[PDB]
């Protein structure tokens, strides 16, 4: 029977809400180019 | 890479010499990885 009674009181009803969202978006590009060249020449006159 | 190595001389005599090189390479890697996960619990 618990501890105590109901001396007085209200009755009804009680609504309750908690909502809650988290979104995280993250993109990321990364690019890298290398263009590397050699050239020679030797001759004489015939070579 | 590309090499050219020749002699052409007049001397009577002639002598001629021409030697031709080409050389290619390539290489080329590609991955992939995509990963979805969803949970869903109500009650």
């Amino acid at each position: 029977y618990g501890t105590h009674y109901l001396q007085s009181g209200s009755l009804g009803g009680e609504y309750r809400v908690l909502f809650y969202v988290d979104s995280e978006k993250l993109k990321q590009n990364d690019f890298n180019s290398v263009e590397e060249k050699k050239c020679k020449s030797s001759g004489w006159h015939k070579f | 890479m590309a090499s050219k190595s020749g002699f052409s001389f007049g001397f009577e005599l002639g002598i001629s010499s021409q030697s031709d090189r080409g050389k290619h390479y390539i290489r080329r890697t590609k991955r992939f990885s995509h990963t979805k996960s969803v949970f869903l619990h109500a009650r």
